[PDB]
């Protein structure tokens, strides 16, 4: 016979970095593995299509990658301006929204991410440059970011009209099962919290590089990778000379063609090596990127209902931001804090007939029951409009006499 | 041609861009949506004399005003 | 003379006692898992909650809690009874280390 | 020759096996702790614990 | 202009089991290769890494 209800609250912002990209790279067949030699060209074509499927594969890998950027990225139709008045309730969002030369000296987290981030014309290898430019993924998550904040639940296929931020909030603290009277009451409060967790986040990232691990184990892979292959290119695999001009002029040429079809053969092993991997890892790379898509469109356009897919509580909103090859979120949060001790008691007992809650649970002061919300203590008199009725005192364990009172007896006497 | 400045190898419509030497492409300034990706936020598309093709800078979409109140 | 297999690093231990902490927090607390309330919620209260979650109205489990608590250990029974019959339901598993 | 195609064997298990993992961590994360309204995401019927 | 109603209701239980990890494995290439021979390490390490 004891239960415990919430007295207070705090708001909380968290954080999720999801990797959305890879480096494309587009690499020569003939030129890594012969390099200008009419001889090993010559003797190159005794091995069919195999170039070709390995240039297939790579130029495929790299329209995926575009491919995912515009899943992630290109959900809006429209694009919102900042609206020149920052008067909401209480709350500044200078530090995540842009600035169009960035003249302020309060920087957005987007230098801070990509600061933090960044803290050959022989070979037979290029590398392509992206689609997008960093300036337009900018562009498409303020839009994003902008939208959300004016036209609150309006966003697709809205009006010329904008919905006060506190409304929004406040029915956003509905959606968790509070209401909405709680907002109204200590709005600066809630606004006081807001800013001062913002104000962290954004202290814990320029303290440290050290959070982006996820992003930066993509490129460390990737350039281990590519020096592997580079220096693969030194071996011998028992040959002579692991220079094609060497072996060209120390020997004739019936004992030369097979010393460069051994080397030819090693480096066809080295290239079909790091193919195979290469695409396993994209695989990877598109399920992450299906996942970030995913918590967009579910996370930023809406409200979830689904436990701790937009961080731990209950989900309020959450707002997005570009880094190198990923994404952040920004995870704001209801946590319950302050608990009592109370008595409880599954119904109660009038003359002969039981009395269920509309809502919420029966609670005792020791000596008055109430009955209140199971987020926030807001106790009630227990009114005959709040309780549903059904059944006797019989069968139910643990029920407790009580008086319900009537709002009309009072009114008739009068 | 990919990676590749147009000062040297067309001597080995000339345009240079970001992508590369581009040849046989009219360049104007006013913005579209993207038909044939090129790279480096350029795109191209065959858009009626001189009925070439043209290269031109990607654009994000329309945009929206909305009233403001509270 | 070149193949080691190497041993987990949560023994067998750990892991039951990390699936018995989470069970016993969800079934002795409620809806206050995870901030320490520590208090005890009653378990027909959640259950109650939970009616209400898929729809009906908790005095159709007040009014019958005790059928809802026979079928609940019969099926439990039939479960175990299910799982000591046939040794070879983990299908899955076997599958992975065969 | 014989390495490699074992490694390579391994590196494709290993992924459909962290596919299971997430699809576990998700499933408990969204059943054991909570209520899910997802239809037949937690066994038939209407979902209760 | 008909429908209809449960008038009872009953309790199921249901299980179902997902893989986590794998068997954990290491290899040790040279020995595996050559056996313990130097004349073959000497040729292998010619095969870069
Ligand atoms: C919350 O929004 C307010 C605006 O409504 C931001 O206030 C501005 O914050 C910047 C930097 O935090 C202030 O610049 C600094 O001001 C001090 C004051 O002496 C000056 O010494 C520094 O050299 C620098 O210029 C700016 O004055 C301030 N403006 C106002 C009107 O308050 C605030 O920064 C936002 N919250 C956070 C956490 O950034
Ligand atoms: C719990 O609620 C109390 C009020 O019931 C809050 O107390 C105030 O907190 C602010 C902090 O910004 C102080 O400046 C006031 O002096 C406090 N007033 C009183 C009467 O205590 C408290 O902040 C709430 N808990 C949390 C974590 O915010
Ligand atoms: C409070 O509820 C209890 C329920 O047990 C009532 O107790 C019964 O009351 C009836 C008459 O109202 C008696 O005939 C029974 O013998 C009582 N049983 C027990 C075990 O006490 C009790 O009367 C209720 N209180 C009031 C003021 O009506
Ligand atoms: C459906 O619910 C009713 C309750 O209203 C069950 O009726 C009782 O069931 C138990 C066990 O099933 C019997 O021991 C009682 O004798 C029944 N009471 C009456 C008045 O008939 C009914 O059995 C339930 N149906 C099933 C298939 O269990
Ligand atoms: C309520 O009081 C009891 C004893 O008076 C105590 O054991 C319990 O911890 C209290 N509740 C909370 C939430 O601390
Ligand atoms: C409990 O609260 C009610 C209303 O706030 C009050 O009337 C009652 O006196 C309180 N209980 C005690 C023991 O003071
Ligand atoms: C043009 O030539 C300069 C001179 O080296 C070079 O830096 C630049 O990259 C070239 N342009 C392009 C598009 O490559
Ligand atoms: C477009 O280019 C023409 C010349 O090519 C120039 O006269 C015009 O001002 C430009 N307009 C814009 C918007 O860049
Ligand atoms: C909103 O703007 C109106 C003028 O359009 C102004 O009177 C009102 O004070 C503003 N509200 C707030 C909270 O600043």
């Amino acid at each position: 016979n004891s239960i415990a209800i919430p007295t207070n609250f705090t708001i909380s912002v968290t954080t999720e970095i999801i990797p959305v990209s890879m480096q494309k790279v587009s690499v020569d067949c003939t030129m890594y593995i012969c390099g200008d030699s009419e001889e090993c060209s010559n003797l190159l074509l005794q091995y069919g299509s195999f170039c070709t499927q390995l240039n297939r594969a790579l130029h495929e890998i790299a329209v995926e990658q575009d491919k995912n950027t515009q899943e992630v990225f290109a959900q809006v139709k429209q694009i919102y301006k900042t609206p020149p008045i920052k008067d909401f309730g209480g709350f500044n969002f200078s530090q995540i929204l842009p600035d169009p030369s960035k003249p302020s000296k309060r920087s957005a987290i987007e230098d801070l991410l990509f600061n933090k981030v960044t803290l050959q014309k022989f070979n037979g290898l290029t590398v392509l440059p992206p689609l997008l430019t960093d300036e337009m993924i900018a562009a498409y998550t303020s839009a994003l970011l902008a939208g959300t904040i004016t036209a609150g639940w309006t966003f697709g296929a809205g009006a010329a009209l904008q919905i006060p931020f506190a409304m929004q909030m406040a029915y956003r603290f509905n959606g968790i099962g509070v209401t909405q009277n709680v907002l109204y009451e200590n709005q600066k409060l809630i606004a006081n919290q807001f800013n001062k967790a913002i104000g962290k986040i954004q202290d814990g990232l320029s303290s440290t590089a050290s959070a982006l691990g996820k992003l930066q184990d993509v490129v460390n892979q990737n350039a281990q990778a590519l020096n592997t292959l580079v220096k693969q290119l030194s071996s011998n695999f028992g040959a002579i000379s692991s220079v094609l001009n060497d072996i060209l002029s120390r020997l004739d040429p019936p004992e030369a063609e097979v010393q460069i079809d051994r080397l030819i053969n090693g480096r066809l092993q080295a290239l079909n090596t790091y193919v195979t991997q290469q695409l396993i890892r994209a695989a990877e790379i598109r399920a992450s990127a299906n996942l970030a898509a995913e918590k967009m469109s579910e996370c930023v356009l809406g409200q979830s209902k689904r436990v701790d897919f937009c961080g731990k509580g209950y989900h309020l909103m959450s707002f997005p931001q570009s880094a190198p090859h990923g994404v952040v979120f920004l995870h704001v949060t209801y946590v319950p804090t302050q608990y009592k001790n109370f008595t409880t008691a599954p119904a109660i007992c009038h003359n002969g007939k039981a009395h269920f809650p509309r809502e919420g649970v029966f609670v005792s002061n020791g000596t008055h029951w109430f009955v209140t919300q199971r987020n926030f203590y807001e106790p009630q008199i227990i009114t005959t409009d709040n309780t549903f009725v059904s059944g006797d005192c019989d069968v139910v364990i643990g029920i407790v006499n009580n008086t319900v009172y009537d709002p009309l007896q009072p009114e008739l006497d009068s | 041609y990919q990676g590749v400045n147009c000062t040297e190898v067309p001597v080995a419509n000339v345009f240079q861009t970001r992508a590369g030497c581009l040849i046989g492409a009219e360049h104007v300034n006013n913005s579209y949506e993207c038909d044939i990706p090129i790279g480096a936020g350029i795109c191209a598309s065959y858009q009626t004399a001189s009925q070439s093709i043209i290269a031109y800078t990607m654009s994000l979409g329309e945009e929206n005003s909305v009233a403001y109140s509270n």
